[PDB]
């Protein structure tokens, strides 16, 4: 009883890595949010792609621009939503990794190269 | 030096307004008026004697030290007059062990704890060479007394934050109890007798009993014992890409 | 496990005989060779995280395409760099084990047995690890027989990779 | 697994007799109540990470002393395993909503739990307080249907009475 | 307190033995790397503030419960004190590295620290993490392995000094455990 | 806790005397003015997600450089941290408006703020800009009665002074 | 230390919750009887010496062994010492009644008092009797039920305040038990 | 009661045989160690109210959350029964120091305690923390002799390992 979405994604993992490129990691699935924490440390798919290793030397001044162009927004304005009494926070720290989704990415649509 | 609990979890210290009037062209200091001087003396009695419940038959002998104090505002000479009285010696020198008297002086006149065995030895030598009054004169005319309290404030147990050694903090909390804790619970038998000469530390519960309000006192105690083992040689590794190294 | 001790025992047990003077001399050679190998193990232990970081940087400088090409086998992302540093640390740990043990016993058991299977399936080129081991041989900063003993276990791994 | 089918085939096997009319009569009620308990289980399955997050902070809000040193919730490794164990209990409750009985609870979460929680210094009152908070935040028409809420709170009370 | 030269002196005094030529290889070798130790200590004390501010922030990074209400490091007072604790540890390990002996650490630091933290309710594990971050960047600076912060040195190996300072941080870590 | 009651009873404790009528007179002073000073209690309580909204963005607009690389606001969740860190000050001015004195603020937000704001390199000018924004964003006729606005501003500029 | 307004503030800080209009009925009702509490505290402190002098004498009344040689209250020193304590406990319960919170009672007076009495050999049961006599005449004065000592008040019920001060004396009684 | 005599007469009664030399040999050691354990028990008997008071406040100092409402230490009736139960455990330890074995502990305090403390919501960690505090405040020369301290701490560790 498979689906079209699943089969299309899984078929990219049948090609050799030297050909498949990023798609060679397409057989991995989302896992319960606590599997990504300290003891288990399951890896997400965004950690196998060059997007997680981008640390360029150049930077944007963020001062050259005339006042009124830079925009800032938070995720919320609340003490115990940004960080609960416990350490389980989605916005501060290293616990923003412990989320149910976000375990895989749909960035394998770009190309096989 | 931040005193994370000196002036926010604890009141401000008490004493004379300021030392500029001591320069004295027409008066020695602004007449704090007799009603803000009786509370100063009440504060001093609660400190140098440390809640000794002194009756007025026994406060009829401290009349002369008081009568000079309200006339000439130096606080340090007031406590120098108090600690040499029979009211001080009969309570702290008469029934007690030696290092008990020595350690009580650190609580009363310096507001801290003895940091080492050598300090106690130096006090012992200084007592043996001719009197106990020399002990009190060394403490009162000390440098440490000048750069902590001076001639203006009552000597109080200050939380320094930046202690010269940590055991000084532990032993400050053990001598200072809670309120409604006095200094004739044990009949002599100083609390730091063993721990000074040995070098170990004190009970966690009795230190936590003397902490101020709202300081999450006592918590965080693992259920196995508290004193560490000097002879332990644990292995703890770091994290390397290839493996773990026990850089010890 | 290939030590000078266990091979002497294996040669005595193959005849089913007691330990002759042949085996005792083979063990004595280990004992007056061990003093420099234990110094080499101490020195390679002390310089470990510096050497691993330098070896990874030397591999990235020699082969810059490994930091650029997308794919799981390359160190283009962060987990790839972490696994590359983990592999270089594995190689250095096997070299130190062979130094303290006194032969190519640990790394024969742990590294080269079934090694090219992994490089063929995971598609990781052995020339990268050769380039890392050449940096470690050139940059450990040892002298005398300490250097002669550490280098001799380094190029054994190089010879098996080639 | 303790369920409707297994109880009656185990009783008929202990007696050594064929399935009679009372056994089949017991399965008609399974057919009846599966319309409520399955759509309770599905609604629990579709929104479980919100409930596990919501009930996890009630434990540390009620017992803030667990984050002190010396306790069982010091660093992030303990809090992550706390959320993991709460998610385990919610998954077992989802399983018991499906099987129709308390089998998966009684064998995968309850049996042996007391020795573990006493040995590993885990206070059972805070493993209880999350389940207690989950029960009280259940309104009758909003979260599920009326009988689904009864079916859900019954297994929650079973877990609470087992750990207390 | 003691140093490297006063170590061997008290060791030999327990035997009533003169300090002869056999015992002076250790000290004369200690004098050989004398410039190395001086080259290491200013490298460490030269980054003292950045190391502490990085260390407590790293502590907080994987333990966000310390910021939370009721956390031991909740309000600005407690950050200030916790900031103070890092400098006290770092200064004493620098003293010990300079003297070549840890006889100043556990008498004027670790000695009576675990109980102070127990009474104050300071979490031990997070403090041990803060100490280990400081440890790792101590070795990073001694070995000139820091990603930035290129310091000019003389060429050679300082690995032994790195292991020395790691051993000093070890006993701070084990003293409060 | 610097309150009107804690001043007088601490004074009586230091003097070792019973509470006299000079002491009771101050609590009478509280009796009058709580109504005005707690009227702003709702106004801050129910409207607080909006004031931090307008305050943090004003802070970041007045000092645009702070988002540059190497500054405090270089990524996202640091900006969220900033907004939290002003939320804390709003929560403390509400507490102080309730107690009657500057008790909560000067021991929970002010005490030791110095080192924290220097060692983490956080410019205090940015905090005072955001606070002074809300100090004059207030309107006397629309926002409160006349006297709540006086005392709210008197508490705000308290910390606007200490931070300076 | 804390008071009634600083109670709810720290309770809400544990939740990181603002003090909203729902929590202010308790405090606004606390302000409603504000004049009642002031009318009660001077009534109590107005008879402070007589209450203590009556309390210790009542203690002695049914325990004549305290006067006897070897009694804890034998000589004039010990009467004087004991006499202080009746007034001192009374001062702290008056402080607590005034503040509306016993946070300045079990942190400034009752902390460590049981051990102090145990070390000094003070009998607990007789002291509990002295505290209870003081308790009963505290309610007598608050409710204007004293046989003599007619005090002018405003008409109404002060029974809640009577219950409050009885609860404060209760924790003194239980602290040394 | 589990003791030295009772174990060997129960073994000889199970075997159905007379007391042999090994049985009497086991009583010579009772004669030996009674010189230490009896003067441990006497020193515990003479100063027990100081120890029960001293170990009672360590429980609430470590766990201050018990005095909150909804917990097991709300009013004075709970704290008084807490001190009473700690005194009960110290009395049973005094009894085991006298009888020579763990009989009075195993039957009057340990057997059945887990069901009571789970049912009545009593956290066992705080019934343990007082016994743990009592063990660490022992100096053999200062409090008792050297072997008396060993004999005392052995029964304290037995009670701790039984409740944990
Ligand atoms: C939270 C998730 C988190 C942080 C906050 C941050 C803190 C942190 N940083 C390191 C690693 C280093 N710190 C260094 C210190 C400095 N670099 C400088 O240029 C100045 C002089 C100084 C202070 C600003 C350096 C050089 C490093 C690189 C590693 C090294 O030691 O050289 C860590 C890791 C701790 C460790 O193991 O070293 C942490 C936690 N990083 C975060 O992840
Ligand atoms: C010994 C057998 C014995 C006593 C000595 C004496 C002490 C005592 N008195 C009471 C009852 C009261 N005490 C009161 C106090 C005062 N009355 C005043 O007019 C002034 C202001 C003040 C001090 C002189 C009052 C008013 C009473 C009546 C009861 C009340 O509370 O109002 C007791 C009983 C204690 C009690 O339960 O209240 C004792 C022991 N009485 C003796 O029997
Ligand atoms: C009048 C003297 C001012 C002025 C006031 C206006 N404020 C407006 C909106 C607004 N104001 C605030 C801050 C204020 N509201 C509060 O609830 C509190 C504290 C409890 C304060 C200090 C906020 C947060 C907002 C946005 C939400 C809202 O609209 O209420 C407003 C409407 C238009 C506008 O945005 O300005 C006015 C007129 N405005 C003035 O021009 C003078 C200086
Ligand atoms: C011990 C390692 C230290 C030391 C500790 C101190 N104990 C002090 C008082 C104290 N301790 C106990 C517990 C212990 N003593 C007993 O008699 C019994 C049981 C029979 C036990 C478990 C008690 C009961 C007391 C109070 C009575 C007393 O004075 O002994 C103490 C005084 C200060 C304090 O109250 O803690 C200290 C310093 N003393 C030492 O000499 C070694 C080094
Ligand atoms: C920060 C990384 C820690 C942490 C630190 C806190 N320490 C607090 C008070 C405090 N710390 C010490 C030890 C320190 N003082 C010294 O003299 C020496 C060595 C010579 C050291 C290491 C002492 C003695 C004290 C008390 C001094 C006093 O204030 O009287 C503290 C205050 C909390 C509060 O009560 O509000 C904090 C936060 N806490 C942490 O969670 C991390 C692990
Ligand atoms: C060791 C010897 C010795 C003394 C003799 C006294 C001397 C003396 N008297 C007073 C202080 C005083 N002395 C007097 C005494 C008198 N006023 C008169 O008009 C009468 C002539 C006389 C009583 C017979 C008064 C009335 C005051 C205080 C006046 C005031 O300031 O209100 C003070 C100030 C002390 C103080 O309060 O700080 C001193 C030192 N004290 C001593 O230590
Ligand atoms: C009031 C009564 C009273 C005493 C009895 C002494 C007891 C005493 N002796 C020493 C301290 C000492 N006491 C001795 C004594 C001896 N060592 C031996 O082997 C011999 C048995 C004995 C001499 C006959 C020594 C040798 C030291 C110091 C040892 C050292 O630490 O170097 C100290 C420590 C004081 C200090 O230095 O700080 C004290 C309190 N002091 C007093 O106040
Ligand atoms: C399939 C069924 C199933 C379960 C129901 C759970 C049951 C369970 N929970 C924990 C384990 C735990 N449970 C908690 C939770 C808490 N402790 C606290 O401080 C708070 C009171 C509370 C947070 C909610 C913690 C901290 C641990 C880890 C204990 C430890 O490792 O020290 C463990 C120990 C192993 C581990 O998780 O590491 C087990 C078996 N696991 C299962 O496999
Ligand atoms: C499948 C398991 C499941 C539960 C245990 C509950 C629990 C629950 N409640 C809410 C969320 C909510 N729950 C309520 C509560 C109520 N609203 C009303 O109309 C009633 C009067 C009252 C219940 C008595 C309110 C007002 C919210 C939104 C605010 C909040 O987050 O609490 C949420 C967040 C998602 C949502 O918006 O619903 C969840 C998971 N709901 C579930 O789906
Ligand atoms: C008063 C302050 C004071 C100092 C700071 C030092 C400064 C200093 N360092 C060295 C000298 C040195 N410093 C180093 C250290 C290193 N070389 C490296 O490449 C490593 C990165 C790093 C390891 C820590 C080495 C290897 C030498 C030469 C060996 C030696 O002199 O012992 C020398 C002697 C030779 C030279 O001038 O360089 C001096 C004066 N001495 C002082 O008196
Ligand atoms: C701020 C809080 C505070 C208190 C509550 C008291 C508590 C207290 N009481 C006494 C001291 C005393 N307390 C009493 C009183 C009594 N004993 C009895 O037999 C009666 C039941 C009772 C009288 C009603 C006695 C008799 C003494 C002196 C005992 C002695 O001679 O040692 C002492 C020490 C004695 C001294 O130093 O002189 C202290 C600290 N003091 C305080 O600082
Ligand atoms: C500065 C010192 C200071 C005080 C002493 C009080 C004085 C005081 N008490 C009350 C007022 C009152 N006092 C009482 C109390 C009582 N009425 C009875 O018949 C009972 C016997 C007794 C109970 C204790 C009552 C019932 C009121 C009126 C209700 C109220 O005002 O809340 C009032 C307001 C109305 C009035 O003036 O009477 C004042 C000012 N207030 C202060 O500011
Ligand atoms: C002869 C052997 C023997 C014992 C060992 C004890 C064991 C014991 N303790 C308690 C009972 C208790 N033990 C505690 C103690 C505590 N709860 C807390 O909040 C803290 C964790 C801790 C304080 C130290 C409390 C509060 C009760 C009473 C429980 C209740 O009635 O709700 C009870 C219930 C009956 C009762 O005491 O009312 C029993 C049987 N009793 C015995 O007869
Ligand atoms: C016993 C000793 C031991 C060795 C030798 C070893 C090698 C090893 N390296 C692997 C992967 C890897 N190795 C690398 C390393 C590199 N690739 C590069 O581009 C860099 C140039 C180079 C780092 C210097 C990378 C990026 C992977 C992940 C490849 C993948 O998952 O497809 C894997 C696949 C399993 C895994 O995902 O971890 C093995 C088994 N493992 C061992 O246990």
């Amino acid at each position: 009883v498979s689906t079209t979405k699943a089969d299309l994604r899984y078929v990219g993992a049948t090609k050799p890595a030297a050909v498949g490129g990023r798609r060679a990691m397409n057989l991995m699935k989302q896992q319960p949010f606590w599997m990504y924490g300290p003891p288990y440390n399951a890896v997400t798919q965004d950690e196998y792609e060059p997007i997680s290793a981008a640390a360029p030397k150049a930077f944007v001044d963020y001062q050259i621009f005339a006042p009124g162009t830079v925009k800032v927004s938070p995720d919320s304005v609340n003490a115990n939503e940004l960080n609960p009494v416990s350490g389980m926070s989605k916005y501060i720290g290293k616990t923003q990794k412990l989320v149910g989704d976000q375990g895989i990415s749909d960035r394998s649509d770009k190309l096989p190269m | 030096a931040f005193s994370s609990i000196q002036n926010v979890l604890t009141d401000a210290p008490l004493g004379t307004p300021s030392a500029m009037g001591f320069l004295d062209e027409r008066t020695e200091k602004p007449l704090m008026g007799p009603s803000e001087m009786d509370e100063l003396v009440y504060a001093v009695y609660k400190q140098v004697f440390g809640n000794a419940h002194i009756m007025e038959s026994e406060r009829a002998e401290l009349r002369d030290a008081e009568s000079l104090f309200r006339y000439l505002r130096d606080v340090r000479e007031f406590v120098r007059a108090l600690a040499k009285s029979n009211a001080y010696t009969s309570r702290f020198l008469q029934g007690n062990q030696q290092y008990r008297f020595f350690e009580l002086n650190f609580k009363h006149l310096l507001g801290r704890g003895p940091r080492s065995l050598e300090e106690m030895a130096s006090h012992s030598a200084l007592y043996a060479e001719g009197g106990f009054e020399a002990v009190i004169d060394a403490i009162l005319d000390s440098d440490e007394y000048a750069q902590e309290f001076g001639s203006t404030v009552v000597p109080y147990c200050r939380f320094k934050g930046e202690y010269p050694t940590n055991e000084e903090f532990n032993r400050m909390l053990v001598l200072k109890g809670a309120n409604s804790t006095s200094d004739k619970a044990g009949k002599g038998r100083s609390k730091l007798c063993y721990s000074i000469a040995a070098g170990c530390s004190q009970n966690w519960l009795s230190m936590s009993k003397a902490l101020p309000f709202g300081t999450e006192k006592g918590t965080g105690f693992n259920l196995i014992s508290s004193s560490r083992n000097p002879a332990a040689r644990p292995r703890i590794g770091t994290k390397i890409p290839g493996g773990v190294v026990f850089s010890s | 496990m290939k030590t000078p001790i266990t091979e002497a025992i294996a040669t005595a047990d193959n005849q089913g005989r007691f330990l002759s003077n042949t085996e005792l001399q083979a063990v004595n050679g280990r004992y007056q060779r061990a003093t420099a190998s234990l110094t080499a193990a101490k020195a390679l232990t002390g310089s470990a995280q510096r050497l691993i970081t330098g070896a990874a940087q030397a591999v990235y400088n020699k082969f810059p395409y490994t930091t650029q090409m997308p794919g799981p086998a390359y160190a283009s992302s962060a987990i790839g760099k972490a696994k590359c540093a983990r592999d270089i640390g594995y190689y250095l740990r096997m070299v130190t084990y062979c130094l303290v043990v006194g032969g190519t016993g640990p790394m024969d058991e742990y590294l080269v047995a079934g090694l090219e299977e992994i490089n063929r399936s995971f598609d990781l080129s052995p020339s990268w690890y050769i380039e890392a081991l050449q940096y470690i041989k050139n940059s450990h900063g040892l002298s005398g027989q300490v250097a002669n003993e550490a280098n001799a276990y380094i190029d054994y791994a190089i010879n098996t990779l080639s | 697994m303790k369920s409707v089918i297994t109880t009656v085939v185990s009783a008929a096997d202990a007696a050594g007799r064929f399935p009679s009319n009372s056994d089949l009569e017991s399965i008609q009620g399974n057919i009846q109540r599966s319309a409520a308990r399955l759509e309770a289980a599905e609604k629990l399955a579709g929104n479980h990470e919100a409930v596990v997050k919501e009930a996890g902070d009630a434990c540390f809000a009620k017992y803030a002393y667990l984050k002190n040193p010396g306790e069982a919730g010091e660093n992030q490794e303990k809090i992550n395993k706390c959320y993991r164990d709460v998610d385990h209990y919610m998954r077992l409750v989802n399983y018991c909503l499906v099987v129709g009985g308390t089998g998966p609870l009684d064998e995968w979460g309850i049996a042996g739990a007391r020795e573990v929680y006493r040995t590993l210094n885990l206070p059972t009152s805070a493993y209880v307080a999350s389940i207690a908070y989950t029960r009280d935040r259940l309104c009758v028409p909003r979260d599920m249907s009326a009988q689904a809420g009864v079916e859900f709170s019954a297994y929650l009370d079973y877990l609470i009475n087992a750990l207390s | 307190m003691l140093d490297a030269f006063s170590r061997v002196v008290v060791n030999s005094d327990a035997k009533a033995a003169y300090v002869g030529g056999s015992d002076l290889q250790a000290l004369k070798s200690f004098i050989a790397d004398g410039n190395k130790r001086l080259d290491a200590v200013n490298s460490i004390v030269s980054n003292a503030s950045c190391m502490v501010s990085d260390a407590v922030s790293g502590m907080i990074c994987e333990n966000p419960g310390l910021i939370s209400p009721g956390g031991n490091c909740y309000t600005n007072r407690r950050m200030a004190a916790c900031l103070r604790d890092g400098e006290i540890i770092l200064r004493y390990v620098s003293y010990a590295l300079l003297a070549g002996d840890a006889s100043v650490l556990e008498d004027r630091c670790l000695n009576g620290l675990k109980e102070t933290y127990i009474a104050l309710g300071v979490p031990t594990n997070s403090s041990i993490r803060a100490v280990s971050i400081m440890k790792a960047q101590a070795v990073a600076f001694i070995t000139n392995t820091a990603t930035e912060r290129k310091m000019s040195f003389a060429a050679g190996d300082c690995t032994s000094l790195a292991s020395e300072v790691a051993s000093y941080f070890d006993r701070v870590g084990a003293a409060i455990s």
